[PDB]
């Protein structure tokens, strides 16, 4: 029984060594069937080294310890066959058929533990980079649009001029180019939030919201930029059409104000004419002007229809600003009151022209009645002088027959005295009216005056000469 | 004697 | 002596009647030789009626009274010839020869009294109308130019914009047309003062001055209007050339600010590449950008040379106004400090690109040394397994000759254990560097792991199988 | 795996 005790200390070796690796195989099987991922990537990096130490340090001894127990069994069962001893049966379930099933399930548990950790850290690696690139991109574009909505809402242009509105439009033009450059920024952030949605980020709850808030603001900026452009282009086209009317207003306001201011001097301009044609020519030129009054009144209405159009523009489009012309110093009141003064002066000029026409007619009436008498008295005296000249020489030697004719001529002259007095009145009236230019007659009052003064001097002369010749002859 | 008398300019 | 007393009462009649008309002829001769004109026209109008009453009322009786005394003489001297009485000789100088000389000088005094009064009132009439037409014209044009000089002096445009200066120029354009219409007004007043100078107005002393003052102001207005136009056209052409530079500034400021603001994101943009070509392609595109830095720096200098030109314009022409751009929100400081930030980020991007290139090179260095061992250990184990497979079947029936070869293969495997441990280190290092993509080899650590684990399991198996076959054969 | 990595736009 010396060899009988050797087998007892070798069969308990297989029983103790089987429990040594079965207690290890039963403690690592729940760990190998874990497959529950961790949140951080660093945790899975350690979990791969935990599997690595198992694969290069704890599995190599157990691989050898699997067939080592099989080595001891395929020798111990040959020892109890040579000296034909009772065969060994292991306790509870520490048998060869049983241990093979534990390693068959352990090698079935790790049929993808390395491949699970690798493609979990492969996914985790992309999630960790995309998470920080999202925070980077969504903050640089978050901060860009701080205040962008409120500035787009500004209604400053409601009281701006065509200069400030065009300048505003060029500033707004530049912001549109600035906006365009960020389309690819929000396009990128939308795709980063989609890749972080597909890869299942732990905080994709707040990324779906933080990205939709940014993408929703972008929709607001697109429309707001076109709505402010719609208001700036409308304000630009309202002040542009107001300037077209303010330039066209000033264009015809000055020529008309110069014509009106000029016509006021000419309507009052004093004059003095001594010819009936001299006054007529003034009426000829004044009645020519009287004809260009509906012609210029039509122009006056047209010029006012242009400043009434600018008040209509501000009213219809409700863009309450100063309807004053910054080009012309000619007001609508000036064109109303100045015109009334010009129309008021026309009957004054007509009245003063016709009163001078009446004067020239009265002056010519006096010239005509003076010439009728002068061209009858003048030649009557020249013929009465020639009658006396012929009657004062030779004839019948009888003085008494020439004394009859001399006292007859004397009576002819007495009867004509009244007709001379007529001319003195009409002469006084011509010079009282301030006329001295008589074209119808050649004789003046003085030429008749001397003819009559000669006529009476030479009748009494030749009468006294015949009276002395009658006495100095007895 | 010269004429200084002026007439309104028609439009 | 009854007829002797009749001649005494008839000779004293001629002596008394001669003194009656000689006292009249001596009182009217100084009046007839007056010819001293009066100031007013109304005074000469009366002086003509004074001559008229003399011509139609006081000369007609004296004409008859001249020859009536001659009638009495040429009868009285025939009476003292019939009854031969002493001839009559008039006292002092009341003789026939003497009275003829008084009337010869009286008719010589009035040889132009009517013609003097007529052409004095003819001249006076024009002076009285021209005097009131001068006062009328010189007051309407005096009042027109009240303040015209001071307004022309206004230096308001020194702080006006291109809008206000063009508008000012259009207002000034209108005043030039207003000025032109008054050239014929001052031309007329100059001719009225010349006709009042030729006709000798009593107050032509003050007309020569009052007209030269008005004509002197006109000379001032002509030059002043062209001097203010010279200043408005200069201000218009200075602000016009400043706007050409402010539009050209904004034109290239936004594209450059968008490029600069865009390049700042791209210089910091994070990335992760796992290929040596993946990193190379980034350096390819970054070094392309590094080449368009003198290209855009030249553009940056050109854009700044345009805002330095507007400061040069205000300085050279001394028209101190705001040199700020009302078109672009891009300041010169923005273009200086933003550029410095872009140049500061280039070595950061170069540093971070090259550090990742070093990583990719180190990762490929590890891939290459792992594949060199795997593509040598893998095929060595597959050839050691095939050697044992051939050595474990048939051969010499002697087990001891196969037991020699089995324990020889065993030594070959022991000597190779270190070479396997090498791969475990380099495998750990590849996954420690986060690499899993090895293209050079087909085998992973696990494929070598199972080959070695099979190799030791099947050496001890076939060794124990030969050991049982040696014992169960005696 | 897609590439999100961006490169600076040359002028």
């Amino acid at each position: 029984s010396a060899v009988n005790q050797e087998n007892e200390r070798l069969m308990e070796e297989y029983e103790r060594l089987a429990s040594e690796l079965l207690e290890w195989i039963r403690r690592t099987i729940p760990w190998l069937e874990n497959r529950t991922p961790e949140k951080t990537m660093q945790a899975m990096q350690k979990k791969l080294e935990d599997f690595r130490d198992y694969r290069r340090k704890h599995k190599p001894p157990k691989v050898q310890e699997k067939c080592q127990l099989e080595i001891n069994f395929n020798t111990l069962q040959t020892k109890l066959r040579i000296s034909n001893r009772p065969a060994f049966m292991p306790s509870e379930g520490k048998m060869v058929s049983d241990i093979a099933g534990a390693w068959q399930r352990l090698e079935q548990a790790e049929k993808g533990y390395e491949e699970w950790l690798l493609n979990e850290i492969r996914r985790l690696e992309r999630l960790e980079h995309l998470a920080e690139k999202f925070r980077q991109k969504a903050s640089t574009h978050e901060t860009w649009a701080y205040g962008k909505e409120q500035i787009l809402l500004q209604k400053d242009y409601e009281s701006a001029s065509l200069t400030e509105v065009r300048a505003l439009l060029r500033k707004h033009e530049a912001f549109e180019s600035d906006l365009a450059a960020h389309q690819d920024r929000v396009e990128q952030i939308a795709a980063i939030a989609q890749e972080l949605n597909e890869l299942d980020y732990h905080d994709a709850v707040n990324v779906n919201d933080r990205c939709q808030k940014i993408c929703d603001q972008w929709d607001r900026l697109g429309t707001l930029t076109q709505k402010r452009r719609e208001a700036l282009e409308r304000m630009e086209k309202l002040l542009e059409t107001i300037d077209q009317l303010h330039l066209e207003f000033a264009k015809r306001a000055a020529p008309f104000n110069n014509w009106m201011e000029g016509a006021m001097e000419d309507l009052q301009d004093m004059f003095i004419v001594h010819s009936i044609e001299e006054i007529q020519s003034l009426i000829t030129a004044h009645e020519q002007f009287k004809a260009t009054l509906p012609e210029a009144d039509g122009e006056r209405q047209s010029i006012m229809a242009i400043q009434n159009e600018v008040e209509k523009v501000i009213q219809s489009y409700n863009i309450r600003i100063s309807s004053s012309n910054p080009y012309s110093t000619v007001t609508m009141d000036e064109l109303r009151t100045k015109w009334d003064k010009v129309k008021q002066l026309v009957p004054i000029r007509d009245q003063s022209l016709q009163e001078e026409l009446a004067r020239q007619h009265a002056n010519e009436r006096l010239r005509r009645q003076f010439a009728a008498q002068a061209n009858a008295i003048g030649p009557w005296i020249q013929n009465k002088m020639e009658e006396i000249a012929r009657s004062s020489i030779q004839i019948t030697g009888a003085l008494e027959d020439q004394m009859n004719q001399l006292k007859q001529y004397e009576h002819n002259i007495i009867n004509y005295k009244n007709n001379i007095d007529k001319l003195e009145g009409d002469h006084q009236l011509i010079q009282e009216a301030l006329v001295f230019d008589n074209k119808h007659t050649n004789y003046t009052m003085e030429h008749i005056r001397v003819g009559w003064e000669l006529l009476l001097t030479t009748i009494a002369r030749t009468i006294n000469e015949v009276e002395t010749q009658i006495l100095t002859r007895d | 004697y010269k004429s200084f008398n002026r007439t309104a300019m028609p439009y």
